[PDB]
């Protein structure tokens, strides 16, 4: 019954890594159903603060084009230049 | 405080002015972009991209750093992924990067060292046997493409779990491992392995790959070097593991030929030499008056159909203390790790085991390259005298023996436990068949049993009377209750 | 046979909180 | 060091009329709206294509043999 | 703006621009030709010159002449509105179908996937061809390669691939024909479009279709490569889908860089090649893979110049696959079709753990036999069989039959073998061989194993002889 | 005068002078450096400008860094009180021992030994080693040269010499390393002092030690021997002393010309070698011999690029020697310690009217049986041993016995072999082959001559391994 027994600790062993299977489908599962929103927010909280930070661009490229009295405070911060270095 | 772009192309932009930029120092780029000068000539320096130059253009800005090449250091490093220039790509946050060494330091001298005397355990029967390694060491790897060339460097950080997760701060080995030319879907499925078998912890892990630019390839082994350079000069062990060479030099050659230096043989450029000698060096057993630390280099190359006069792997075998081949022939045979003693050699010998081991198989080596040579030459069946019956109806049972499995190393005292089955003649009347099944148990059955043993010569590293008293045995209490 | 025998040795938050909680050879 | 600590300021006077402004994500015109439906998808991929807000219930099956 | 040919030497044209100057990168256009002649920017000379590669013939260019930056890279069609259509090299349409209206575009250079974004996930694709499943399986989105020199079966190969894979998969595929027989397409496209992969029909249609055969200049085999690329990109990315990209031949990307890099002015390198050889290609081919989002399962045939299996084209993509499959001329030349060299075709998931050790246990021990036979092979040819001693003249006739065992009729050169194609199960491959390895047929005529399935058309054949 | 830095490439500088133009050899001087700087003068480009190499590496140079005409060829601490000392490439030590103290000092760049200074007396010096002095003796005085490919044992062989040959030995020693293991150096350093040639209390040492490892730039190696040589040639032309020059490897010198030669401006030749190979072997090897005036040994170990005795180095290195060992890795793989070809191995002084006829004629009649055995090897291998003749069984026998008691356990190599080093007088090696020559040990088995010293210690071997 050697011939016999290898396959009565191969059932006996069968069975030992499909009810293992099954008690980590429920995480790969249930954890999944939420770790989902993990991302339907991060996406969410990244892109809008690209066109947030993005818009940021837009907004001062049209400070500086715009605003003629914007062009006083370019004299003005750059003429601290030649200064400090020398 | 710096100037033009000539123009640009494959990498190789052309700059006229910089005019006070040091050589080998490198220049940042309008946008944004990290360069390199190599050529200081007359009327402008060319300069080598490290990245995409799509983005360059002729006439944009190039701006000096002063700085000649450096990069992150230190346990702050340690089980992260970082690119060759160190910035992290895990995803996971910049690395704590306090020390910042160069790149570009040339190697230790002959006075801040000492003899190589401290076992680097691999954890491979094969080579802790018959070509052992120890601090300080270079030992290639070269073989045809897949013959368990990188199994080898995998197998031993993984090794080096046991010495990290202890007390004794000597048999600490902290692992860089670079990863030119490969591809990304691998340079990740292996830390995947690390990190499974938990060895990723101790494992800096430099990687610049396919799609990375010429000299981010050239440069990533030294960088990776730099790294274990600290861990050293600072009383530490290091053991960096560059895969490949091969690749490096390539990658080498193409910035040298894009930068019109004149070529040599096989293409690549006269300095092919020194560019794996001077990185090769820089591992050293620095002697105790600069810390007593180490760092052992496993360079591995890969060979054509086994041509070993290709250019580089001469080269590199020139340079090495020594060298394991691989061998697709031996592999399928059976024979994994796939080795070939007689061709493997370790010129440190036993200078580098534990005086445990080197009682098992310190003129063993001498001895499978003459059993080898004396049954090819009484290949036929026919008669030889009473020397020479013998040396064969071992042998053959004593190769089963370095028939080992992959990602699984053994401690030194397991491996002479083993080793000593046979060298002693505890399995000189046994069909080679079964040498594995044997030993699969005889192990597991003398660690059940005798933690004993193994307790003192793992620990005084040595095979007393007593110790051997043991074995002598535990041993014999085993061939007679399975045939006989 | 025995291969067979060395492979298998190896091996809204509170809505789903709450949700949360062969044998032919005895013959043969 | 000081003519350029409040030329960083010119940052936050956006910043303000950005993060305060609801109504909408600002001035978006229609690229907005399509792509966060692009990566609606693709994120809806990984993971499967039934519903994320319910508690899976469980099929189960067998023992395979070798 | 606008700038002139000052400069044209095969596909290599150097234009000057006065105003202005485009990136490397960005796809200019010719003005003054009945034909969309794009050349791409490669090159700054400096004295606001560049120096661009054509996407065709430029026969007629003028020193004079002049030119359009387009402001961008060369950008094509993709999208869902591909499927079905053959697309060329720079995204026109050549099914004369009309136009192919498309949402959106993309170009055919791009960064490559960074680290994070790869996936480990390792899971075996059987092909029902018993040497790959046997010996080397395929993976589940992994890169794939055939290796082969002129007529060893590379194409034959792939086709019956394309097959047995392809025919019943839920999900796209793109193939891109990169240098090769434009006979073969026309071929292929017939052969899809019964079979219906391909529906003119409809919008039901499963595949993309891009060709720059080798009829067309070096830069369009130079880059074809990409465009193909690109489209399955997006199926991926733009669509998180299960993609499989064939190409076939991917070795005449490098060649044509070869034919180009000459004029661009680079130094050569070994055997003549381009100095760039290595990243040209690893950029290119580190763009097929699968990431975290998507799932390219790829297949590339790879041409071997002369053989050469070290010429460094054949040699240096080698780095780049998951599974090899070898294909030997010696091999072909007995009659053991698929020609693939079992000693020489590899798989990064012969794993005991991935295939389970039956697999890798039997797989290990044909293996064996077979590089014990190949160890002979030198004795046996200059002494004879009868000088081999007896256990050794078994280790042969074992060997002997499994080498024949690995051959099996395709079921697309019905026409070459005659006989019919069979596709064989990893059960009964698995199976056949450990009987054969365990000796069960060493009564049986060699023949018997001889180009058929599972292990019983063997002893059945070895019936009808008698 | 001064000059200014025109341009920089690897290891190849070009460099301005407004007046000053250095003759070619004349080391340079670069001003600026954290550490010295020198580039020896290789060409004059014109436009008062000189191409040069760097004797270190030129990380760090910037176009017009300032550099001054040294005004003559380097010039190192030639002279008595390098003994003990580590110098290097351009004299500096580095043993960490500060300035080496002499008040003379030569250039590197010598002239060559005219015709009529040529010694024409050679007489046998006995190295103990069975192989060499049974086959191929060195001659005091003379230009011997060791062959091998990579890990045959080349430098090893070399140790077991400086071991043998250089202790009982009352004259002067200089080993120099060039370009190959900075850990050997180190390696050799305190087995020197633990034997104490060195000695770093008195001033008994005896040996001179210049070092440029495989490290440093092809500059540097370019020329570490021409430095190692120097500080020999004194020691010869001085004292008419028994001078003992060690290089170890002679062949770095061509190897490093090479890496340069490219960017000196050299259409490649043959091999990819530099289109002077010739040459520049020739007016440098010319200058390691022996004078009327002194006597110099000479032992250089070269390496045989991938084992190809006919590539250009290692072959046009032959021409310079008196007596050659070659070092086969076919026999090395055998396992038969030290790899000599004892037939690819050559002395001038294997003359019976200089070793007498017994020497000659014995070693010529090992050489020649060890030649027939080799001839019937693929007839046996591959067609049946016991097919040969009576004769032929016997000359296979006798020959794997005298192949094996060629070995010997070397004493530098205790570490791998595992048996205590060895070492046989001239005499008891031609009495020991003579014997096995002659049919006195046919019976005693194989590997008994494996390995032993004196041949009675194989007859020991012979019954240990017995009973
Ligand atoms: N000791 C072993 N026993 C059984 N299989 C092994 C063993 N070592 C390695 N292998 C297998 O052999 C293959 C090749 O190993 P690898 O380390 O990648 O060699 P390589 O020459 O570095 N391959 P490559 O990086 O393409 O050159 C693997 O996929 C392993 O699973
Ligand atoms: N798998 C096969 N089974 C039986 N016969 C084959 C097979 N493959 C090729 N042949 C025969 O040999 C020829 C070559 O097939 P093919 O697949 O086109 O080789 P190839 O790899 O494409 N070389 P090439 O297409 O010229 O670059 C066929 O046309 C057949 O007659
Ligand atoms: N005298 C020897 N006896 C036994 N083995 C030797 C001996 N000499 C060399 N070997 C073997 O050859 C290897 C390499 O020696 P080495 O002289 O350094 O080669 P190289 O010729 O390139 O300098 C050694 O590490 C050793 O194992
Ligand atoms: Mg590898
Ligand atoms: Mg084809
Ligand atoms: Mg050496």
């Amino acid at each position: 019954h050697y011939l016999f027994d290898v396959q009565r600790n191969n059932i006996a062993m069968a069975l030992e890594v499909t009810y293992r299977e099954r008690l980590h489908r429920v995480y790969r599962e249930v954890k999944n159903r939420l770790d989902y929103h993990i991302s339907v927010q991060n996406m969410m909280r990244q892109k809008e603060q690209e066109h947030m930070i993005n818009w940021v661009e837009k907004r001062v490229v049209q400070s500086i084009s715009a605003q003629q009295e914007k062009e006083t405070i370019a004299k003005c911060i750059a003429d601290l230049k030649l200064l400090s270095k020398k | 405080e710096t100037g033009r772009v000539l123009s640009i192309g494959d990498g190789i932009a052309r700059v006229h002015g910089l005019r006070n930029v040091q050589a080998e120092e490198m220049v940042e780029f309008s946008s944004g972009l990290k360069g390199m000068s190599l050529n200081l000539e007359p009327d402008n320096v060319g300069v080598v991209v490290f990245g995409n130059d799509k983005l360059i253009k002729e006439g944009d800005i190039v701006k000096r750093t002063g700085a000649i090449v450096d990069v992150p250091v230190g346990e702050e490093l340690l089980g992260r992924v970082v690119d060759a220039l160190g910035n992290a790509i895990d995803g996971k946050g910049p690395i704590g990067s306090k020390a910042r060494r160069r790149v570009g330091l040339k190697a230790p001298g002959i006075i801040p060292r000492i003899s190589v005397r401290e076992p680097m355990q691999t954890g491979i029967k094969a080579v802790d046997s018959l070509v052992p390694i120890g601090r300080g060491q270079r030992e290639l790897i070269i073989g045809d493409r897949q013959t368990g060339k990188t199994s080898i460097a995998i197998d031993t950080i993984i090794n080096q779990k046991r010495f990290n997760d202890g007390t004794d701060e000597k048999k600490k080995l902290y692992c860089i491992y670079v990863a030119i030319g490969q591809k990304r879907s691998t340079v990740a499925q292996l830390v995947k392995r690390l990190t499974d078998a938990d060895a990723m912890k101790y494992t800096i892990v430099v990687s610049a790959t396919a799609s990375d630019a010429a000299p981010l390839q050239y440069l990533a082994p030294y960088s990776g070097c730099s790294m274990g350079e600290y861990f050293r000069d600072n009383g530490k062990h290091a053991l960096i593991i560059y895969d490949d060479l091969s690749k490096q030099a390539v990658a080498y050659r193409q910035m040298s030929l894009l930068l019109r230096r004149p070529p040599g043989r096989e293409a690549y450029p006269g300095d092919v030499f020194y560019l794996h000698s001077r990185l090769l060096e820089r591992a050293a057993k620095m002697n105790d008056a600069f810390g007593g630390g180490s760092l052992t280099a496993l360079p591995v190359i890969e060979t054509q159909a086994g041509d070993v006069s290709a250019y580089i792997p001469t080269n590199v075998i020139s340079i090495t203390d020594g060298q394991i081949f691989l061998e697709t022939e031996l592999f399928y045979k059976g024979i994994r790790p796939a080795i070939n003693v007689g061709l493997s050699v370790s010129r440190v010998g036993s200078a580098a085991q534990t005086r445990a081991m080197k009682q098992v198989a310190g003129t063993m080596k001498l001895e499978l390259a003459q059993y080898r040579e004396v049954a090819a030459f009484a290949q036929f069946g026919s008669d030889l005298d009473a020397a020479t019956q013998q040396l064969l109806s071992r042998g053959v049972r004593l190769t089963e023996l370095l028939k080992q499995g992959q990602y699984s190393p053994m401690a030194i005292e397991e491996q002479v436990a083993v080793i000593y089955a046979g060298v002693r003649g505890y399995l000189d009347k046994l069909e080679p068949s079964k040498i594995t099944k044997f030993e699969n148990a005889f192990l597991s059955h003398v660690i059940s049993q005798h933690q004993a043993l193994l307790g003192k010569i793992r620990t005084d590293g040595k095979i007393s009377e007593e110790s051997d008293a043991k074995l002598k045995e535990i041993v014999t209490n085993f061939l007679a209750g399975f045939e006989a | 046979l025995k291969s067979w025998n060395e492979t298998l040795t190896s091996r809204l938050v509170d809505d789903f909180e709450k949700k949360f909680n062969y044998t032919a050879q005895v013959d043969a | 060091l000081d003519p350029v600590q409040k030329l960083f300021v010119d940052k936050i006077r956006e910043y303000r009329t950005k993060r305060q402004t609801s109504g909408g994500p600002v001035d978006a015109g229609p690229e907005y709206q399509q792509d966060l439906d692009r990566e609606l998808f693709k994120l809806k991929q990984m993971y499967g294509k039934a519903d994320m807000n319910t508690f899976p219930n469980f099929t189960f099956e067998d023992p395979k043999f070798e | 703006t606008t700038g002139r040919i000052v400069a044209v030497i095969g596909a290599v044209v150097d234009v000057q621009f006065d105003e202005g100057l485009p990136p490397i990168l960005n796809a200019l256009e010719v003005q003054g030709r009945e034909t969309r002649l794009v050349l791409e920017v490669a090159q700054h000379l400096g004295e606001s010159t560049v120096r661009t590669i054509a996407m065709d013939g430029t026969e007629g260019l003028v020193r004079g002449q002049k030119v359009l930056d387009s402001g961008a890279p060369i950008r094509i069609p993709v999208g869902p509105e591909t499927l079905g259509r053959i697309m060329n090299v720079i995204g026109e349409p050549i099914d004369e179908r009309g136009p192919i209206k498309t949402k959106q575009f993309a170009a055919i250079h791009a960064e490559a996937p960074e680290f994070v974004e790869m996936s480990v996930e390792q899971e075996i694709l059987v092909t029902g061809i018993k040497v790959v499943d046997l010996l080397a399986p395929y993976a589940k989105g992994g890169k794939i390669g055939l290796f082969g020199g002129a007529g060893v079966g590379k194409t034959v190969l792939i086709m019956e691939l394309i097959n047995n894979v392809a025919k019943a998969h839920g999900g796209y595929s793109v193939f891109a024909g990169v240098g090769e027989r434009t006979r073969e397409g026309n071929d292929l496209y017939h052969e899809m479009i019964e079979s219906g992969v391909i529906n003119l029909k409809d919008a039901t249609s499963k595949v993309a279709l891009v060709y720059g055969q080798m009829n067309e200049p070096p830069g369009a085999r130079a880059r074809v490569a990409l465009t193909g690329l690109t489209v399955a990109e997006y199926f991926r990315d733009q669509e998180g889908q299960d993609v499989l990209l064939f190409i076939d031949n991917i070795f005449r990307f490098t060649q044509a860089g070869s034919e180009v890099s000459a004029l661009l002015g680079r130094i050569p390198s070994a055997v003549g090649y381009q100095p760039t050889l290595a990243t040209d290609m690893g950029t290119m081919q580190e763009r097929i893979t699968t990431t975290k989002k998507g799932s390219i399962t790829s297949v590339q045939a790879i041409y071997v110049p002369a053989d050469d299996l070290t010429d460094p084209a054949p040699a240096t993509t080698f780095a780049h696959l998951d599974a090899t499959t070898v294909l030997s001329r010696a091999i072909a030349e007995l009659g053991i079709y698929p020609a693939v060299d079992p000693l020489d075709s590899t798989s990064r998931i012969m794993d005991p753990n991935i295939v389970g050790s039956e697999h890798y246990d039997v797989a290990r021990g044909v293996q064996k036999i077979l590089q014990d036979y190949k160890s002979l092979q030198d004795i046996i040819a200059i002494l004879g069989m009868d000088e081999l001693s007896e256990e050794d003249k078994l280790t042969v006739s074992r060997a002997r039959k499994i080498q024949r065992f690995l051959s099996q009729p395709f079921q697309v050169a019905e026409v070459f073998t005659g006989h019919l194609g069979k596709l064989v199960p990893l059960k009964e491959t698995i199976k056949g061989f450990q009987q054969i390895l365990a000796g069960e047929y060493d009564h049986l005529p060699e023949q018997a194993f001889y180009m058929v399935g599972p292990i019983e058309e063997a002893v059945a054949k070895a019936d009808k002889l008698a």
